[PDB]
């Protein structure tokens, strides 16, 4: 059962670009600990060990190309929410409609 | 059986006020559109209502600002966007002419 296909492919449309709200811009995982970096963009935290850990000194902002640094980032939730009801938003697609989400 | 027979998109709506939650201002306590952040704690506001309060900060959690410049947000912006799609897929436009 597709939901008839009524207004179904619509729908699945917005859930996927949704999803690139609350994407990652360095492994493309979804980010389960939202932090602000000091060029204001979010990340999963861990990225962030590793962008810091690599010998080069102050981390590079993958989504600009620079301007970061250890003591400037910090945990402040804002895109935890967003990241968590959604997928939860795609599953009540799949219950009903039933259709693919991405692969 | 059913007020508007079936209806369907019942989940997805409740879905939709959700996230909804997520971008609906502070201080217009509604959605907003091309929003700031400024709320480096966890609040947030548009880019016409914090400028009128930069001097301090956020007006709940009390924190103070981290962006000097009135910056935006394009996440934030773009998710206002879809929000707006989904409202119509669920009220459903039956028109022919
Ligand atoms: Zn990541
Ligand atoms: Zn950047
Ligand atoms: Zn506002
Ligand atoms: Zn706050």
């Amino acid at each position: 059962m597709d939901l008839s296909a009524l207004r179904v492919e619509e729908v699945q449309n917005v859930i996927n670009a949704m999803q690139k709200i609350l994407e990652c811009p360095i492994c493309l995982e979804l980010i389960k600990e939202p932090v602000s970096t000091k060029c204001d963009h979010i990340f999963c935290k861990f990225c962030m060990l590793k962008l810091l850990n690599q010998k080069k000194g102050p981390s590079q902002c993958p989504l600009c190309k620079n301007d970061i640094t250890k003591r400037s980032l910090q945990e402040s939730t804002r895109f935890s929410q967003l990241v968590e009801e959604l997928l939860k938003i795609i599953c009540a697609f799949q219950l009903d409609t039933g259709l693919e989400y991405a692969n | 059986m059913e007020p508007d027979g079936r209806g369907a998109w019942a989940h997805s709506r409740a879905a939709l006020d959700r996230l909804e939650k997520l971008l609906r201002c502070s201080r217009c306590t509604n959605i907003l559109r091309e929003p700031v952040c400024l709320g480096g704690c966890e609040h947030i506001f548009c880019s016409n209502c914090v400028s009128d309060c930069i001097g301090t900060g956020c007006p709940v959690c009390y924190t103070p600002a981290w962006i000097q410049d009135l910056k935006i947000n394009r996440q934030l912006d773009s998710m206002i966007q879809l929000c707006s799609k989904l409202r119509n897929l669920l009220h459903d436009n039956e028109l022919s002419d």
